[PDB]
């Protein structure tokens, strides 16, 4: 309450407050289930294009 | 439509004539008034950061 | 400004985000045309009615409450005696009844 | 598709073609996983509005 | 006038979209509270002609019958006195910024998309009511808002009255002529002061 009103003395009431409690601590990635590489090296190397 | 201004009738005016009911209807009417309305709020963090 | 007539009684109840009065009105009908006068001169002094007005049907007169029509006889209880009847105008001539 | 919050599981039932939905097109509602083909949505981390 | 404007609309119209509720709300609001100061009681009664109030000259105040425009005189100094934008507007914008209500479209593209609805309820109209509301008061006292038709003398009506704040017939009974011209020269002077173009 006091982060949300900016102020270190609250008054008598109720108060709605914003989130400032939790904080993600560990990161996942789920990507699909892709294995072989691109032609870049096949496309770029090319003899003519 | 033009509006309907009123319902349209006379008086006839005298300077000695006087007109007294001489019965009368008891009517009951309803008659309706809001209060209030519907109380929202709005969640700062998940309206802005979602 | 509660309700078309006089106003006797409100009923509340409920409604959604809201309140419904029901209003008890006092609305008069059968209305008959009256002979009127603003005073009664006798014996030469002016009497005016402490309640209701002065009507005539044919050629008697009463004393009656306003929104109500109910005949009474011309009482010196009923009247206040105010001067004489030479300033007013449009007073008629009748007698009082004293009992 | 990158972000912060927590996702259950969903009945929501997505045409071949889709793989992102929006109910109201300003937030993901729910994701199709890569690689279980499961349908998960997501909702805010922190709500309930305290 | 831009070359795209369904794009520009899709975009950002939702908000104009809003903001013209919001407007077409304050309107719709405004008519209501025309009609509920204006038509209080839907009772049309047309004015008598003048013949014994007692001596009280309701001439100004009732509209006249020699006219055929239903304004009475007092209502029609109030209207002389206030002129529609009475500045440089009136030279920037031609009065079509005020609800003269026979205001032209150029008007309208003169102000970029601004315009301005007449009134739900015509000053004629409007003097029809105040006609209404001061005949049937003037005959029947306050049995108008009740509902019926109760004539009543005036001279009677005045007497109930001064009941009500407290002072006995026979003051007004014995006072009449007197009261009836202290009306009389304070309705005069009222008149004397808006026509003084004070
Ligand atoms: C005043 O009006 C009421 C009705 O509004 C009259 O009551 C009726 O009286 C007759 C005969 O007594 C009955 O047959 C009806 O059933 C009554 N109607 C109702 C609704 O009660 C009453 O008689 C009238 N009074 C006068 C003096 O005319
Ligand atoms: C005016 O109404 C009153 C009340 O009904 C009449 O007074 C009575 O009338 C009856 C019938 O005519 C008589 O028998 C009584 O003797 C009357 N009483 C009194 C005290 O006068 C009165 O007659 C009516 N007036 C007219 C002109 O018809
Ligand atoms: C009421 O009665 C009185 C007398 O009791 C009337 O007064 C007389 O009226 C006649 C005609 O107008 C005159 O010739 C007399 O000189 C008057 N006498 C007095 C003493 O004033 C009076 O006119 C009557 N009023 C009404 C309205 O009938
Ligand atoms: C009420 O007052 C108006 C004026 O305020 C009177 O109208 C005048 O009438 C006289 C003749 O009676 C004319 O010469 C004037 O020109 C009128 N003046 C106006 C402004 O119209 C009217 O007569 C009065 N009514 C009564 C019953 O006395
Ligand atoms: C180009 O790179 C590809 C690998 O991506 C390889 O197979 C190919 O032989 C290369 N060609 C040349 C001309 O270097
Ligand atoms: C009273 O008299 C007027 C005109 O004389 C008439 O129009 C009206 O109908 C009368 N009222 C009754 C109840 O007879
Ligand atoms: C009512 O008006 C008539 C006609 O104008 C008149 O003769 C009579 O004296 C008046 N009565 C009163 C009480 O004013
Ligand atoms: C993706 O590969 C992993 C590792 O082999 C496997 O465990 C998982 O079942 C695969 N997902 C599929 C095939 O949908």
């Amino acid at each position: 309450t006091k982060c949300t009103l900016k102020s270190f003395t609250v008054e008598k009431g109720i108060y709605q407050t914003s989130n400032f409690r939790v904080q993600p601590t560990e990161s996942i990635v789920r990507f699909p289930n892709i294995t072989n590489l691109c032609p870049f090296g096949e496309v770029f190397n090319a003899t003519r294009f | 439509y033009t509006m309907s201004l009123g319902a349209e009738n006379s008086v006839a005016y005298s300077n000695n004539s006087i007109a007294i009911p001489t019965n009368f209807t008891i009517s009951v009417t309803t008659e309706i008034l809001p209060v209030s309305m519907t109380k929202t709020s709005v969640d700062c963090t998940m309206y802005i950061c979602g | 400004f509660c309700g078309k007539g006089y106003h006797l009684m409100s009923f509340p109840q409920s409604a959604p985000h809201g309140v419904v009065f029901l209003h008890v009105t006092y609305v008069p009908a059968q209305e008959k045309n009256f002979t009127t006068a603003p005073a009664i001169c006798h014996d030469g002094k002016a009497h005016f009615p402490r309640e209701g007005v002065f009507v005539s049907n044919g050629t008697h007169w009463f004393v009656t409450q306003r929104n109500f029509y109910e005949p009474q006889i011309i009482t010196t209880d009923n009247t206040f005696v105010s001067g004489n009847c030479d300033v007013v105008i449009g007073i008629v001539n009748n007698t009082v009844y004293d009992p | 598709l990158t972000g912060t919050g927590v996702l259950t599981e969903s009945n929501k039932k997505f045409l071949p073609f889709q793989q992102f939905g929006r109910d109201i097109a300003d937030t993901t509602d729910a994701v199709r996983d890569p690689q279980t083909l499961e349908i998960l949505d997501i909702t805010p981390c922190s709500f309930g509005g305290v | 006038d831009s070359t795209e404007c369904s794009n520009l609309l899709l975009q950002y119209g939702s908000f104009c979209t809003q903001l013209n509720r919001a407007l077409t709300g304050i309107a719709v609001e405004q008519d209501k509270n025309t009609q509920e100061v204006f038509a209080q009681v839907k009772q049309i009664y047309k004015t008598p002609p003048i013949k014994d109030f007692g001596g009280f000259n309701f001439s100004q105040i009732l509209p006249d019958p020699s006219k055929p425009s239903k304004r009475s005189f007092i209502e029609d100094l109030l209207f002389n006195k206030v002129t529609l934008a009475d500045a440089g507007f009136i030279k920037q914008y031609g009065d079509c910024l005020g609800d003269i209500a026979a205001r032209d479209l150029i008007c309208a593209q003169k102000f970029n998309g601004l315009t301005v609805l007449p009134p739900l309820l015509t000053d004629e109209m409007i003097a029809q009511y105040t006609s209404a509301l001061l005949a049937g008061t003037i005959t029947s006292g306050w049995t108008f808002g009740a509902g019926a038709a109760l004539q009543i003398p005036f001279a009677m009506q005045m007497a109930y009255r001064f009941n009500g704040i407290g002072v006995t017939q026979n003051v007004l009974y014995e006072n009449q002529k007197l009261i009836a011209n202290q009306f009389n020269s304070a309705i005069g002077k009222i008149q004397d002061s808006l026509s003084s173009t004070a």
